[PDB]
């Protein structure tokens, strides 16, 4: 349902069978490489498969995460097929342990055989301001929803800006909850009756 | 200002909006060996025949994608790397912007290197605004993986996209690889007669001459020289 809808959660815990099926997942996963983090098991034993049948996952990845980001796409069952470079810069649109770190990378892997994607509108580098810390820029919506308009997505380990029409967010710094896809709020409620998301 | 719309709405990629020390590359000047090289068909060559080890060697095979006799990532990954690298040694390795970027990884630990950085030659199109199966985007990048075995500059190049058919990497990948003066014996494998440069040691299947030889070459690095960083001051002798 259009409008932004959100979960506060531990995304270790949700049962994330009664969101249903996304054509894209994104994930900015706190990396075991501000706020606290998954251990590189809890990243693998993540439910994503449950998420797509046909679709694309875009993973931000630093660091030792370039490789274990790629482990756990491949673990989920994606291919990656393509890899954004977030180029960060000031207003001014000047770029801000062995080299200076100008860029960040988004794998973008593949499951099953997606059709009807607008594939190649875009292009692979992203040259957008640094805001505070960790926040992505906001120009990856507008590729995810060029690339795959009105379908629904969802997002992993997002905050309060993340939340996007046609969007689902998940995270533990998000306020409560705020379901209104009618499939979704059923399914919820026969699972959480209680509204509590614990073990 | 979203540059991603504004490539959807013109074809400018967005990395041309991006905006806009001596004396050191003068210490690796001094201390750069002649350019020495050989030609050599690499997939009939034992590489073994190259010493001495070396601090660093920069890998650029001839990948299909960069055409639009090439060398697959089957090819690439049986070569013997880690018999001509140093204990200690680095690697720069050119992958491309499709399975390499994967298979260069697994290229990387066969050879017994972990990556210490990811290096993306970003190319602008500001003289010509406006496809492989499985891409979802327009790829305008090439990445070059560094790797590390053993115990100023940005992770960043941006040059203007080449002509077709020009399968030239940007010469500042040099200019990185010195900078972090990691070693004076430097191999470049599958460079051309256009990328000899002094302080390297090319060998590939393209050059149309050769001066390499052996003894020569390790005498370059006989003591004292053993163990220079390749930025520091020549040794006085007499
Ligand atoms: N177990 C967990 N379950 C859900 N969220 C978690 C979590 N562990 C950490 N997080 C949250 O994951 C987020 C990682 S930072 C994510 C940044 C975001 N993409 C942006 O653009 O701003 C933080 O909010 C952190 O608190
Ligand atoms: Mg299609």
């Amino acid at each position: 349902l259009f409008p932004p809808q959100w979960i506060c959660c531990d995304i270790r815990y949700l049962d994330v069978s009664i969101l249903g099926k996304f054509a894209v997942v994104m994930a900015d996963p706190p990396w075991d490489i501000p706020y606290g983090t998954l251990t590189d098991d809890e990243m693998r034993r993540l439910n994503i498969p449950v998420l797509q049948d046909d679709g694309f996952l875009f993973l931000w990845v630093t660091g030792r995460a370039m490789e274990l980001g790629r482990e756990c796409l491949n673990l989920w069952g994606y291919e990656r097929v393509d890899e954004i470079i977030w180029v960060k810069t000031n207003q001014l649109q000047r770029i801000i342990h062995w080299l200076n770190h100008g860029k960040e990378h988004c794998l973008v892997g593949v499951k099953g055989n997606p059709q009807g994607f607008n594939q190649g509108l875009d292009c692979d580098v992203i040259v957008a301001e640094v805001r505070s810390t960790s926040h992505k820029p906001d120009e990856i919506y507008g590729m995810i929803e060029r690339l795959s308009p009105g379908t629904r997505k969802i997002e992993l380990f997002g905050r309060p800006h993340n939340v996007q029409p046609n969007w689902i967010t998940l995270g533990n710094q998000l306020d409560g909850i705020h379901l209104l896809d009618p499939d979704v709020v059923a399914r919820f409620k026969q699972r959480y009756p209680d509204g509590i998301i614990s073990k | 200002n979203d540059y991603c719309q504004h490539f959807v709405d013109t074809g400018h990629r967005p990395q041309n909006f991006i905006r806009d020390i001596r004396l050191k590359d003068e210490l690796i000047a001094k201390s750069n060996t002649p350019p020495m090289y050989l030609q050599a068909d690499i997939e009939a060559f034992d590489i073994r025949e190259l010493t001495p080890k070396f601090d660093v060697i920069l890998l650029e095979p001839p990948l299909e994608e960069y055409y639009r006799k090439c060398w697959t990532w089957d090819d690439i990954m049986k070569l013997e790397i880690d018999e001509i690298a140093a204990p200690r040694s680095f690697i720069f390795l050119w992958c491309g912007s499709g399975e390499g970027l994967d298979l260069g990884r697994v290229c990387l630990r066969k050879w017994g290197y972990r990556r210490c950085e990811d290096i993306c030659w970003i190319k602008t199109n500001k003289n010509n605004p406006g496809l492989d199966p499985k891409a979802v985007f327009q790829r305008t990048k090439e990445h070059c993986l560094m790797g590390i075995k053993g115990t100023v500059d940005i992770d960043l190049i941006i040059t203007e996209e080449p002509e077709i058919g020009n399968i030239e990497k940007p010469v500042e990948i040099f200019h990185i690889i010195e900078h972090f003066c990691l070693g004076r014996r430097r191999l470049h494998l599958f460079g051309r007669d256009s990328t000899i440069r002094p302080g390297w040691l090319t060998v590939g299947p393209t050059l149309t001459n050769s001066n390499y030889n052996a003894e020569t070459y390790a005498s370059y690095f006989s003591a004292p020289n053993s163990y220079l960083t390749g930025c520091t001051e020549e040794i006085e002798r007499l």
